[PDB]
RNA sequence: AAAUAUGUAAGAAGUCCUUGUUACUUAAUUGAACGUGGACAUUUGAAUGAAGAGCUUUUAGUGGGCCAUUUUUGGUAAGC
RNA sequence: GAGAACAGAAAUCUCCAGUAGAACAAAAGGGUAAAAGCCCCCUUGAUUUUGAUUUUCAGUGUGAAUACAAACCAUGAAAGU
RNA sequence: GGUUGCGGCCAUAUCUACCAGAAAGCACCGUUUCCCGUCCGAUCAACUGUAGUUAAGCUGGUAAGAGCCUGACCGAGUAGUGUAGUGGGUGACCAUACGCGAAACUCAGGUGCUGCAAUCU
């Protein structure tokens, strides 16, 4: 019959990179959380203690409780029609910060530095983001970019 | 035996509704040793801002 | 030529394989203790063949590793034995050599009529000063290859040494 | 040896094939409490080369570690300790200059002198009340191996006796028999000045009179006989506790004049 | 190492300055968490839509399903 | 692979190469090299109190795990575990 | 710039093979009375920087080298793939429309960078 363990289905993502095995570099014991850090959540296989489960490989929560070498975070995950709030408490070796939100961190500073010089010099500045507008008129000359007139390629010999 | 037919379209009628978050999420799964000093932090808080 | 290039002597392990445990391995043991001074040290078995009889873990060998002034003399002693003459297939790729004499007694120890007689292995492996860079704890590292001992570097020793006319076969 | 081979090949760390830093080691001295979130953990690190002994307090970042302060033992002839730098006794002035320079630098000299008059008992720098706690360092002995009666424990027990709060147990040191599970402290104080040098130095001054002058040649022509060392290290240690501070040895040159120089035989491109 | 599919973020419960509480934490008048008092409150910091948002009680029927495209597994093959 | 009396395919000893091609009770998969493997030393955290959490899930039970709290201990020079 | 101690990222740092290292450092080295550990002061422990040496370690150059890393008028808008048609074909499959878009290769370039403290002609 079937089986749903712990760690069932779960060969290749539970696994080391190629060249990455061994032990792990001391950059993630000295990364600091605090209780709101929004947080990604990567298991490794090297540490057994204290994994995620397979479902929460790659979802994102928010840190909700800081003890010693263990961080709980929350996730929300869904089930039936509704999403439940999720606490787990995971060992800080399957944790990395989430950059998602350092863009957005940044972007307030730059927007309040530039708002707060636009609101004292005397001009008027835009602070919301825009997509993608349509291009412009440009006039494309014609000086060393003659146009090389192409042809479609037949078929015979090239087989 | 486990059809999975029209399962989605069932979960979709009512909305698949976000849990709802406040302010002041609540302390009970939290250390026990940093809730019990949070406790007497928010009661001299409180003492303090009362006579003020 | 150079200090701390000099082929010093390093070790000499005397190697008894008795291929039975009892008597003459108890016996052995006071013989490579009257020769050498130390204590020597038994072996167990690494794995099991029926046709020599030996099962997984029995004390089957006893062997000394004696260093200092005293290797060189039971060398000495052992190698007149052999009349000083040793082949040229005795001295392995990596420069250290070894032989097999048959009779234990004359070295220059006493007989006794009673301890048993059996043959004994030599073994001498020997390199230039400087190789604590491999078996230090911090730091290790390989010896270079100018410093690295080879066959021919060994038998140049051994023929400078002892004037020993070494076969060369 | 093949393709194959070399592609599949995973290094380890720099300082692992280097063979100076054990990860299992540094990964337990380092890691900290995450309850405590910027707090520094302190170690205490003793290294043992040919002719010096270096003893830093070092705390790690993630741009590398940090020394807070440090203090070698080629700069005890300051004090009085010429001959034997990697001595037992001068891995002892060294954990005794390397606190006191540390509680100078922050500022708790005065509060916690550790014992000033040292017999060798085994004792920790008990927190004082209604004040500073003591700092706290923990000691890592390196790729060293831990030994009863090795010179790096002399360290930690010249910062315990400077007041720099370092957590052991006496069953390290010398003179703890293993049959009591007791020190000796007569011959502790025997290894914190100078016992086991001095006692080899009158032996072989009526053993072996010429092998006495081959090992200690500098004895002789300084004139230091063996009952002068316990006077040599009583007045080091009282001079080591007047002034600990670090000035630096003066320069010959201004780092530019030497890289001009090594600049010379680098053998560059 | 794709395509499709997938987690999170795009602020007012936000950002900054200052100093209050604590039995927690710190070598420490350090930090953590929650605050006081000020400042920014204009584009309140992408697009589109909003036909209201949130919440609660209670109860019916159902708990034999089939077909098509695409992927696929037993299967020689089906309206298997 | 190179060498050493009996000693050889294959007993014991020595050196060199050796990213795991070994071992980790047992299926398969993951993991591991100053180890999680092999030896040695000391031990009972295979303990007490009940809570929170993850998996199967109705977010019920059972089983199994995870991270702490209050005790008491073990081990280690220690951080720690 | 050289070196040492502690490091960060962990091959641009590894592996292989020759050459050079002033000074200082590091290292090889000298010796067992004591603490200590072994069949063996070889490892480890302790003592002496005293008798000696750059021979090794280490660092730096050198190489149609192996690897490793980075980049694209490279492979290639290719293979694959989302959507659409009362499209084609007996069928396997294929073309077209709107999109996304590789890889091994090929060529070029490179072969550690850096933090803290101390020290050096």
């Amino acid at each position: 019959g079937k089986s749903h363990g712990y760690r069932s289905r779960t060969r290749y993502m539970f696994q080391r990179d190629f060249r990455k095995h061994g032990a792990v570099h001391l950059s993630t014991y000295l990364k600091v959380y605090k209780v709101g850090d929004i947080v990604d959540i990567k298991a490794n296989g090297s540490i057994q203690k204290g994994m995620p489960h397979k479902f929460y490989q790659g979802k994102t929560g928010v840190v909700y409780n800081v003890t010693k070498s263990s961080v709980g975070v929350i996730i929300n995950k869904m089930v039936g029609n509704r999403y439940l709030e999720k606490r787990l408490n995971l060992r800080v070796e399957h944790i990395k910060h989430s950059k998602c939100r350092q863009e957005f961190l940044e972007r307030v500073k730059a927007n309040a530095a530039k708002r707060a010089e636009a609101k004292a010099q005397g001009v008027a500045v835009q602070l919301k983001r825009q997509p993608a507008q349509p291009r412009e008129s440009r006039i494309v000359s014609t000086e060393g970019n003659v146009p090389q007139t192409l042809a479609p390629v037949p078929y015979e010999t090239f087989i | 035996n486990h059809t999975a037919h029209n399962q989605t379209r069932k979960a979709h009628r009512n909305g698949i509704k976000k849990p709802k978050t406040y302010k002041y999420p609540s302390l009970k799964g939290v250390d026990p040793k940093f809730r019990r000093n949070h406790k007497h932090a928010l009661h001299g808080t409180a003492k303090a801002l009362a006579a003020a | 030529q150079n200090p701390m290039r000099d082929l010093k002597i390093e070790k000499l392990v005397l190697n008894i394989s008795v291929g039975e445990s009892g008597d003459r391995l108890t016996r052995a043991s006071k013989v490579l203790e009257q020769l050498s001074g130390q204590t020597p040290v038994q072996s167990k078995a690494r794995y099991t063949v029926r046709t020599f009889g030996i099962r997984r873990n029995e004390k089957i060998a006893v062997h000394v590793t004696v260093r200092g002034p005293k290797a060189e003399e039971i060398l000495e002693r052992g190698l007149k034995v052999k009349e000083y003459q040793l082949r040229d297939r005795n001295f392995s790729a990596t420069g250290n050599f070894g032989f097999g004499i048959d009779e234990h007694i004359d070295l220059g120890i006493k007989y006794d009529p009673s301890i048993g007689i059996f043959g004994m292995d030599f073994y001498v492996v020997m390199n230039r000063p400087g190789a604590r860079v491999t078996r230090r704890k911090r730091c290790k590292g390989t010896v270079g290859n100018s410093h690295k001992t080879t066959k021919e570097d060994t038998v140049s020793w051994f023929k400078q040494k002892y004037d020993a006319d070494v076969l060369d076969k | 040896k093949s393709s194959a081979y070399s592609s599949r090949f995973q290094t380890p760390f720099r300082r692992r094939r280097e063979g100076k830093t054990d990860y299992y080691q540094r990964k337990r001295l380092v890691t900290q409490h995450k309850a405590k979130y910027n707090t520094p953990k302190y170690r205490l690190v003793v290294r043992f080369t040919n002719k010096d002994i270096i003893c830093q307090i070092i705390s790690s970042t993630i741009t590398g570690d940090v020394v807070l302060a440090a203090a070698y033992s080629h700069e005890l002839p300051r004090y009085g300790i010429t001959h034997g730098l990697t001595n037992w006794a001068a891995a002892y002035a060294t954990g005794l200059l390397i606190a006191r320079r540390t509680l100078q630098k922050l500022g708790l000299d005065e509060t916690y002198k550790g014992v000033e008059e040292v017999e060798g008992e085994y004792e920790l720098t008990e927190a004082v009340e209604d004040g500073p706690r003591p700092f706290k360092v923990f000691l890592d002995i390196g790729l060293q191996r831990t030994t009863t009666g090795a010179r790096v424990f002399g360290a930690l027990k010249g910062a315990s006796d400077g007041g720099l709060y370092v957590p052991h147990s006496e069953n390290r040191f010398p003179g703890w028999d293993f049959e009591t599970e007791e020190i000796d402290p007569e011959l502790l104080r025997s290894y914190i000045f100078g016992g086991h040098v001095s006692q080899y130095m009158e032996e072989l001054a009526d053993d072996d009179e010429e092998r006495f002058s081959e090992l200690f040649k500098g004895y002789l022509a300084d004139d230091i006989d063996a009952d002068s060392l316990e006077d040599i290290y009583t007045s080091a240690h009282e001079a080591i506790r007047a002034d600990p501070a670090f000035k630096p040895t003066e320069k010959k040159f201004t780092k530019e004049q030497y890289a001009a120089e090594s600049k010379k035989y680098r053998q560059t491109k």
